[PDB]
């Protein structure tokens, strides 16, 4: 009866405002920015012990100096991470120069808002952490349906942001270390989890100054838990 | 027996009795005009009457008119919707010029009739756009058949008469023309412009000044259309009174 | 061409087009997969006499080394799997290798995940698993659903009383029960014969490393029960 | 269930009410007059002023849409905008094909038919806008055409649309135009834009003038400040 | 040029092609291959412009795979023989023509054994032994000469022998090693390579 | 225009496609038309309903089609969608044909059809085409064959089937009376005659296509009205 | 732009109902007639003559496709002058090829494949339209009825437009195999005469014949004769 | 109710609800403040994690603040920006800033007369420097757009326009640091009684007669907010 | 219904 | 109906 783009009394987008909605249906990611680099964690949320937990993959590495968490429906930022991996190579072929965490989150949001009337239907049920490294230091951003894009010291996504981001706001500081950040962000998702949190049901990565993107290996999360 | 369903008084699909209301509702469309034309041809010419009316003192009433000319030899008056009937007149000129350079003569007024009649046709097929609220009525000479008067209508019909007429007073038009042409031998108007004065003047009770009324013509002598001046037209009123 | 926007978002974040998508598949009959040591299992259930069994079958060969099973409405299958061929060919001509069991789930997943984001387009209405080994002999088992949601599982079953039969095979898929070939074959036909209630209405296929799919007689079928 | 929610609609009896709602777009909009007098045409506007924070000479209602026509405007300011580009391309491509200045009428009939295009569809809407087209040579003379919503067209010897059209007109038609210049209807027009004004209800407005005629050489050009302010000081004191 | 040969017995098709990949002056690779497998029993060898042979063979490879999948069995040799001239013929008054010169090689189990010749103009014609290249010149006569049709495997392959003689003979190209293969009931058999 | 699209195309809540299913009652309202598989040939018998008086019968066929060379079909259904489906037929076969200079496997022929009337269920916001068809044909690699399409774009093989009025009692004395394996033509014949017979009888008001081997060639045959009362007087008798 | 989406769609008992309202506005049209004789075939049809000031040649009911095919129809009269449009085409492209004069059967088969289209392609309505056409080739008489779905049926006489269950039963009682060409419009003629009222003249019917010499309306002078 | 889902849609009231929901959306943006002096034109945007971005080069002689749908503001910045490089590209000078606006005004009515598409949910305040001096424009999701000698959009910037109204006597003989104040002092108007200015939430664009369209955020804005 | 599986 |  009504069309995609309708604007509601208030302003506002229904069929944006309804995507926002479906990111609460999404496990809980964290991000934390500190001056020693970013790390990213998330909640895998396994549904049965039959399902093999490597093949949750809800950390994606962009380029070698970015990494992106996602919440929401997971179908929907497969096409959204190929578009950030292209465009980090289609940045490098013509300026021979690594792509900012900025430039990257930006060209992503640039696809959100485009649907309407086979081209997009819809507005993308995801939102998106991005963690890396460029010439600005290490960095943190998050975009969300609407297509909207900020930088954040430490971020929480999913079911249960709103008591993460209470926690984050409590215990992150500006000086604080990346050690203590992995820590944090570990602690917070052991308590907003519904299963008890072990080296298979979460996700860890990292991007440092000093190093490449690196994801957690199993015995790197058991020495952490 | 009036009966509906679904989107059938909305869009130009058919209603249970196989109607469709959206066309039917066109015909309406055409009196919200509140005028009246007549056409009327006889053996030797074919003309085309219609009201006149200038409410606003303001509005320059030169550029007051529903005779529209087509081709040279082919005019045309204009009854309902003024847009409408701009709309269909720039389309009935372009179909005519168009065929004068495909085919190397000018297009017959039955031809430009039926043209016209067929692209109305597409509208009450079509659900997108509406019908047009409009009525042509086309007069012309032919070389064989001699004076024409063709009328296409908002659902696609046309047909050649003796006379016509279209607007408000259309059936009231009719039953005048009827009554006279039966009295006529060989079912055949004799004096063509003041036959269609005539009923027009009946129909709607008024007898006209000059400026009141529009006249256009053709005649097998002078076959291009001719709109009447002032003068003219007063001279057919003046003869009309004096007898 | 038609461009009406069919999958939309709805109050709450829904996207009820898929949702009833998935409705589909429940009314599709019960396939099950089980991943076994150095083989791949897939059992089906099936609907009768004067029929032609060979052409109507649930189980599908998409490469040499690639095979899937579905659920739900049938002649979105068949387009699904034609597609999926297709691209098994392009992956072979493209890389000189035959497709990882990994690569063709996530085609097919994307392909699905596409028709949820298009106009004058409805989801498909299947659910895959997806059979078969890699270059290096490992066993693999994925699942596809509307949403174009895919995961990797030991066992999984989709269709009618599938909550039924995945509770079965989580209290069963063990070391034990996949010793063998003809242990894992038996698991199987054990599922199947939870909602199944038959043992003659069964269709099954093997396959083994590097070997094709062999697709079981009646009579083999009729040892086992 | 409604009758009115496209122009591709007919109602049972013949309306099409989407273009009827256009046009009372038109009526709540302030008024704009056009009065041909003997060597050309005056445009007035009655252009409110809906915040003391906005320039003089902001949300112009005047346009030249060729060098020897101009364009005043009554309704959705936006789509009397775009209805000036169309024209405006319509002169140009005019002068392009045919290798002189569009005639008036020609002009007045061309937009026309683009408005009226836009009365038929379910995929637009009308323009919510009427306007009035001014032109004066040597060869035509002086010219006033106006276009509604409809996408009729006709010839004026004076004009109005807005909210005070019946009332402006009743001022109009009290002036013997015909042998009047120019200067003098400069401050007709001011006068009967004072009168027809509802000072109760709307607050403040600017006056705007244009015009073309023989004094402008047939080019249309707004009405030099002095003698704005003179004509503005004229229906001041006339309104007394 | 590059050689191709084929000779079809009574039961069986035996094919043979240079291993030899040339630019200007200098051989590039001695055991290059010519010979494309279709399906279990068929065989495309395929010569001529560089880009164009790989493409088109490799074209034709994956649409006789992609019936199999299809449809649960494979193509006739004379099916797959038409198809190939069908899209061959398709693309000659087109952007993207391929100057590809081709046999094909099969065993049907109900029509038995087919050797198939194709030129560049997609011109079909079926023959009990055929050759492409420069070689052809100096061979077809040797064939005309000494082939019969009941010519076993075993003589088959000491008459290829004598065609590949006279090349190392008479020919000016150096073609020194020759790919050699079998169809028949039991599918593709790769016999011993020919070398001097 | 959101307003007037009937939307065609989508889901209901329980997972169903509705005008599929429309459709599918259209098709239980057409004249009846049955199938049977036998060792020595396959049969297509239809009810006629052009069974008026005044009716002139220009064709050799009403309800029976030929496809090509080794098949013919059958349909249930509206009549203008089947003859826009029984076109795209022989085009498809004729594709074939030319592509590959052998004729399309019948099984190759009622796939490719269905996945044009798949795609109108999926896309494009038509309405589906209202037809059932049955298939029967020969080839080289299942021999003698018989298929059922449905307008979803659903099929299957079947040694006996029908569509149509009284589909469901006809498919139950099928089941009864079908010998698998064991049905000669003159039997199936005997078979159809006494299926027709209890779900609608006349030679006016049947139809039946046969078809066979000979010589290496297939034969398609409609059965003159003499051979027709000939089968009706003979189970009569039973 | 244009609607993408059908206006014709099934009902949840199986039907097309805007094929059916179709019908309604066909059995709503002036009668039609058609007889298949041994040596022709006669269309004869009813001219609402709803006024004297109409000229009733300047438009035609009773129209020519080919020189050996006419047609006929009851409905809506602008649906009609599509078909008759399109059929002209159709059998001229068929003559550019083939160089032979189109088969009625092909003809009606095209025209019914073009009449199926707007029963499923988008933003339109069916036509309101039933069609009878007539044609000699291969030294036989053929009659066909095209419905507004696009099916088709051969007739050795039919009637359709208002009152064409009667005229139908009429017909199945005055109509047998062996009547020539000039019996048949005799027939016709009293069979639109069941549901006239009104006085018949050559200006209120017209008629077309269909022989080996082709097809040809018959004048008003000829009609005269006939009553 | 059935005159407020389509923005082809007319009310018998003669509107077209679905352009006046589209200005809800500048109205729900937090408030922005541009002003001009005869020399300068000033952009002051309020910035709702990092602080929101408000204010966005175009040209070296043309800047905006944005209140509304952010991907509305980027796909309009866009649209301008190539605008502005097309003109120096063609012409080797900067696009005047009241052409560019037109252009905006053309692009952004389409829309609004097309079935299936929405107006855009943005307004923007424009400032720019060319022949004809500064230039404070301000453009509207009706497409309508507006010269200004001072404004102000966003949530409870009728606050800023009523200091606007107040001051505009004196800001066209304003050097640059007072003309700044003047625009910080009326977006402080907005703000709760408590709530303050500081350099996390302020952000400002200046263009003038001899300076580029800079923005200044962060340590950049601090010698502008020490003077107040 | 049939058209599952 | 006629159109089955
Ligand atoms: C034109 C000629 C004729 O007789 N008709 C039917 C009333 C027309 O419309
Ligand atoms: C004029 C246009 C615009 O965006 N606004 C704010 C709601 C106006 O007042
Ligand atoms: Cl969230
Ligand atoms: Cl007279
Ligand atoms: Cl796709
Ligand atoms: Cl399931
Ligand atoms: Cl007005
Ligand atoms: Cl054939
Ligand atoms: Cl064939
Ligand atoms: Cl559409
Ligand atoms: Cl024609
Ligand atoms: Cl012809
Ligand atoms: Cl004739
Ligand atoms: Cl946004
Ligand atoms: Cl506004
Ligand atoms: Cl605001
Ligand atoms: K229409
Ligand atoms: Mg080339």
């Amino acid at each position: 009866d009504r069309g995609v783009n309708t604007f509601s009394p208030e302003g506002r987008l229904f069929q944006v405002e309804y995507a926002i909605e479906a990111i609460k249906l999404g496990s809980t990611a964290i991000g934390i920015q500190t001056s020693e680099g970013v790390c990213l964690a998330v909640e895998k949320r396994i549904t049965s012990p039959l399902m093999e937990p490597s093949s949750i993959e809800k950390i994606v590495e962009i380029d070698a100096h970015i990494g992106c968490a996602m919440s929401g429906l997971i179908a929907d930022a497969k096409t959204l991470i190929d578009k950030a991996r292209v465009e980090t190579q289609n940045h490098w072929f013509t300026y021979n120069e690594t792509m900012t965490v900025e430039s990257v989150t930006q060209a992503v949001s640039n696809l959100a808002l485009q649907f309407g009337e086979g081209a997009m239907s819809r507005p993308f049920g995801v939102a998106l952490l991005f963690g890396g490294v460029d010439e600005k230091g290490p960095q943190l951003f998050h975009m969300d349906p609407s297509g909207t894009f900020v930088q954040c010291d430490a971020r929480a996504i999913g079911s249960a942001s709103e008591g993460a981001q209470s926690s984050l706001q409590e215990v992150y500081h500006k000086s604080m270390t990346l050690k203590e950040a992995i820590k944090s962000s570990l602690i917070i998702l052991k308590q907003v989890m519904e299963e008890k949190l072990n080296a298979t049901n979460i996700e860890l990565a990292t991007v440092q100054p000093g190093q490449n993107f690196h994801m957690f290996t199993k015995e790197e999360l058991e020495e952490v838990i | 027996r009036g009966s509906s369903a679904g989107f059938d008084r909305h869009i130009t699909i058919f209603s249970p009795e196989g109607r469709l209301y959206q066309v039917e509702y066109a015909f309406k469309a055409i009196n919200q005009g509140g005028l009246t034309s007549v056409a009327v041809r006889g053996k030797d010419c074919a003309v085309i009457v219609t009201q006149k009316k200038v409410p606003d003192k303001l509005l320059d009433s030169s550029t007051v008119t529903h005779l529209f000319k087509i081709t040279e030899n082919i005019g045309c008056v204009m009854t309902g919707m003024t847009a409408d009937s701009r709309s269909q007149v720039q389309r009935a000129r372009y179909e005519a010029a168009n065929w004068k350079y495909k085919y190397g003569y000018e297009i017959p007024v039955d031809m430009l009739c039926k043209r016209i009649a067929d692209i109305s046709q597409v509208y009450t097929q079509n659900a997108e756009m509406r019908p047009l609220g409009c009525c042509m009525i086309l007069i012309g000479i032919d070389e064989e058949q001699g004076p024409q008067v063709y009328k296409c209508d908002p659902a696609g019909y046309y047909c050649g008469f003796k006379a016509t007429a279209a607007g408000v007073k259309q059936t009231e038009s009719t039953s005048f023309l009827e009554k006279k042409v039966k009295k006529k031998f060989d079912w055949t108007f004799e004096q063509t412009v003041e036959t269609a004065i005539t009923c027009l003047s009946t129909v709607l009770s008024i007898d006209f000044k000059p400026s009141e009324i529009e006249v256009g013509v053709v005649t097998v002598e002078n076959p291009k259309f001719r709109i009447l001046t002032e003068a003219e037209i007063d001279a057919h009123l003046v003869a009309l009174a004096e007898r | 061409s038609y461009d009406r926007a069919i999958t939309v978002f709805s109050p709450d974040g829904h996207l009820f087009q898929v949702e009833y998508a998935q409705e589909a598949v429940k009314k599709g009959s019960t396939a099950v997969g089980v991943r076994g040591r150095d083989i791949v299992v897939l059992g089906v259930e099936k609907k009768a006499k004067l029929q032609d069994e060979r052409t109507v079958r649930k189980i599908c060969a998409l490469d040499d080394n690639v095979c899937m099973a579905f659920a739900g409405l049938t002649a979105d299958a068949r387009i699904v799997i034609n597609r999926a061929r297709v691209e098994c060919q392009s992956h072979r001509l493209t890389v000189e290798d035959p497709v990882t069991v990994e690569y063709i789930t996530r085609y097919i997943a994307s392909l699905k995940q596409r028709y949820t984001q298009s106009n004058g387009r409805r989801p498909f209405g299947i659910s895959a698993l997806i059979v078969g080994f890699d270059f290096d002999g490992t066993p693999r088992l994925y699942q596809t659903d509307p949403s174009g949601t895919y995961h990797a599982w030991k066992a999984n079953a989709i269709g009618r009383g599938a909550k039924s039969v995945r509770e079965f095979l989580e209290k069963n898929y063990t070391d034990e029960a996949i010793e063998t070939d003809d242990l894992t074959i038996k698991l199987v036909i054990k599922a199947l014969l939870e909602v199944v209630q038959g043992g003659k209405n069964i269709e099954l296929a093997v396959m083994r490393r590097d070997q094709s799919l062999k697709i079981l007689n009646p009579e083999e079928i009729e040892k086992y029960v | 269930t409604g009758y009115d929610l496209s122009a591709s609609t007919f109602s049972p009896d013949g309306r099409v009410f989407q273009v009827e709602y256009a046009m009372k777009a038109v009526e709540n909009s302030s008024t704009a007059i056009g009065i041909r007098c003997k060597d050309g045409v005056v445009f007035g506007v009655e252009k409110l002023v809906l915040s003391k924070l906005y320039e003089e000479g902001s949300n112009k209602r005047l346009f030249n849409v060729d060098r020897h026509v101009g364009m005043a405007v009554a309704g959705l300011l936006a789509d009397a905008r775009s209805l000036a580009d169309i024209a405006r391309e319509e002169a140009s491509n005019f002068r392009s094909n045919f290798g002189y200045n569009i005639p008036l009428k020609h002009l007045a009939d061309r937009v026309a038919m683009y408005v009226h295009a836009y009365t038929l569809y379910s995929a637009v809407r009308p323009f919510g806008c009427s306007f009035m087209l001014g032109s004066y040579s040597v060869n035509d003379g002086a010219q006033l055409y106006m276009i509604d919503p409809s996408g009729v067209s006709y010839g004026y010897w004076g004009c109005a649309i807005g909210k005070a059209r019946q009332a402006a007109k009743t001022e109009i038609e009290k002036l013997q135009m015909k042998e009047m210049t120019c200067r003098d209807i400069v401050k007709e027009v001011a006068k009967i834009i004072y009168i027809v004004h509802d000072e109760v209800k709307d607050k403040a407005f600017e006056l705007e003038l244009s015009w073309v005629g023989e004094l402008t050489n047939g080019r249309h050009e707004i009405v030099p400040k002095d003698i704005r302010e003179e004509a503005e000081k004229y229906a001041k004191e006339s309104l007394k | 040029m590059e050689y191709l040969i084929g000779i079809q017995g009574p039961d069986y098709v035996l094919v043979a092609s240079d291993r030899v990949a040339a630019s200007n002056i200098v051989q590039m690779k001695d055991d290059h291959d010519k010979m494309f497998k279709m399906s279990e029993k068929i065989l495309l060898l395929c010569v001529g412009e560089a880009g164009d042979t790989v493409q088109f063979a490799e074209y034709i490879q994956k649409n006789v795979q992609l019936y199999k999948m299809r449809n649960g069995y494979e193509l006739s040799p004379t099916a797959a023989a038409n198809f190939t001239r069908r899209n061959l013929a398709d693309c000659l008054r087109s952007r993207t023509p391929y100057h590809v010169n081709l046999l094909l090689a099969g065993y049907d189990e109900h029509e038995g054994p087919a050797l198939y010749y194709m030129d560049y103009l997609a011109a079909l014609a079926k023959a009990p032994f055929a050759a492409h290249g420069y070689g052809a010149f100096l061979t077809l006569s040797i064939l005309d000469r000494y082939y019969t049709p009941t010519i076993s495997r075993e003589r088959a392959v000491e008459l290829l022998r004598k065609c590949l003689e006279e090349l190392q003979k008479r020919f000016i190209l150096n073609l020194p090693t020759f790919s050699v293969r079998i169809i028949d009931k039991n599918g593709i058999h790769d016999l011993d390579n020919i070398s001097f | 225009s959101r307003r007037y699209d009937s939307r065609t195309t989508i889901f209901s809540p329980e997972g169903r496609l509705y005008q599929v299913e429309y459709a599918m009652e259209a098709i239980g309202h057409a004249g009846t038309c049955l199938g049977i598989l036998a060792n020595d040939g396959v049969l297509l018998a239809a009810e006629r309903r052009n069974i008026h008086k005044l009716l002139d019968e220009v064709f050799f066929s009403e309800k029976i089609y030929k496809l090509n060379e080794d098949m013919a079909c059958s349909v249930a259904g509206i009549t203008s969608d089947a003859n826009v489906l029984t076109n795209e037929l022989r085009l498809i076969a004729q594709r074939y044909l030319l592509q590959y200079q052998e004729p399309i496997p019948c099984e190759q022929l009622v796939t490719a059809l269905c996945d044009i009337k798949q795609a109108y269920t999926q896309f494009g916001g038509k309405r589906p085409f209202g037809v059932s068809l049955l298939y029967i044909g020969w080839d080289k690699h299942y021999g003698f064959q018989l298929y059922q399409s449905d307008p979803s774009g659903n099929y299957g093989g079947w040694k006996a089937t029908c569509i149509g009025n009284n589909s469901a009692a006809a498919v139950s004395m099928l089941k009864q009376d079908y010998k698998e394996g064991e049905m000669t033509l003159k039997s199936a014949l005997a078979l159809a005659i006494k299926v027709l017979n209890k779900t609608m009888l006349s030679a006016e008001k049947v139809e039946i296509a046969t078809l066979t081997r000979e010589n290496g060639k297939t034969v398609i045959r409609v059965l003159k009205q003499k051979e027709v009362e000939q089968l009706i007087k003979k189970h009569e008798e039973e | 732009r244009g609607y993408s989406f059908s206006l014709t769609t099934f009902s949840p008992s199986g039907k097309l109902v805007q094929i059916e309202y179709a019908l309604a506005a066909v059995a709503g049209g002036a009668p039609s007639v058609g007889i298949k004789a041994a040596n022709g075939v006669v269309l004869a049809t009813e001219k609402k003559q709803k006024s004297i000031l109409y000229d009733e040649r300047s438009v035609h009911k009773v129209e020519p496709i080919t020189k050996h095919i006419g047609l006929v129809y009851s409905g809506m009269g602008p649906d009609y002058r599509v078909l008759v449009h399109r059929a002209r085409k159709l059998a001229q492209q068929y003559y550019l090829v083939y160089q032979e004069p189109i088969p009625t059967a092909q003809l009606v088969q095209r025209v019914a494949s073009v009449m199926q289209e707007y029963t499923q392609s988008g933003g339109v309505r069916p036509f309101g339209v039933s069609l009878l056409i007539c044609g000699w080739n291969e030294g036989r008489p053929y009659l066909f009825q095209s419905d507004p779905s696009g099916a088709y049926f051969a007739w050795k006489a039919t009637a359709m437009g208002k009152n064409y269950v009667n005229g139908k039963t009429f017909l199945e009682k005055r109509y047998n195999e062996d009547l020539e060409l000039e019996d048949a419009i005799h027939t016709a003629i009293l069979t639109l005469k069941e549901s006239f009222e009104g006085q018949m003249t050559e200006d209120n019917i017209e008629v077309g014949i269909c022989n080996e010499a082709g097809f040809r309306r018959l004048t008003p002078t000829e009609v005269k004769d006939y009553l | 109710n059935q005159y407020d889902n389509d923005v082809t849609v007319w009310s018998p009231q003669g509107r077209i609800h679905q352009i006046e929901y589209a200005m809800e959306a500048v109205k729900q943006g937090s408030a922005t403040v541009g002003l001009k002096s005869k020399t300068h034109a000033v952009l002051v945007a309020l910035k709702r994690a990092a602080h929101q971005k408000k204010i966005l080069h175009v040209d070296n002689h043309i800047g905006i603040s944005i209140a509304g749908l952010t991907a509305d503001a980027r796909l309009l910045c866009n649209f301008m920006r190539q605008e502005c490089l097309d003109s120096r590209f063609v012409f080797d000078r900067p696009l005047p800033v009241s052409r560019l606006v037109s252009l905006i005004g053309s692009k952004t009515q389409i829309p609004t007369q097309r079935y299936g598409r929405r107006p855009y949910g943005v307004g923007l305040l424009i400032a720019g420097y060319d022949d004809m001096g500064p230039h404070i424009f301000q453009t509207c999701p009706s497409a309508n757009y507006f010269d200004c000698r001072a404004m102000s959009i966003g949530a409870r910037s009728q606050s800023a326009r009523t200091y606007l109204e107040r001051h505009m006597s004196e800001f066209m003989e304003c050097n640059l640091n007072e003309l700044v104040k003047h625009g910080l002092r009326a977006l402080r108007e907005t703000l709760p009684a408590e709530q303050d200015l500081t350099t996390k939430n302020v952000s400002i664009g200046i263009v003038g007669k001899d300076l580029e369209f800079t923005i200044y955020d962060d340590d950049d804005v601090s010698p502008f907010l020490e003077g107040l | 219904r049939s058209y599952y599986s």
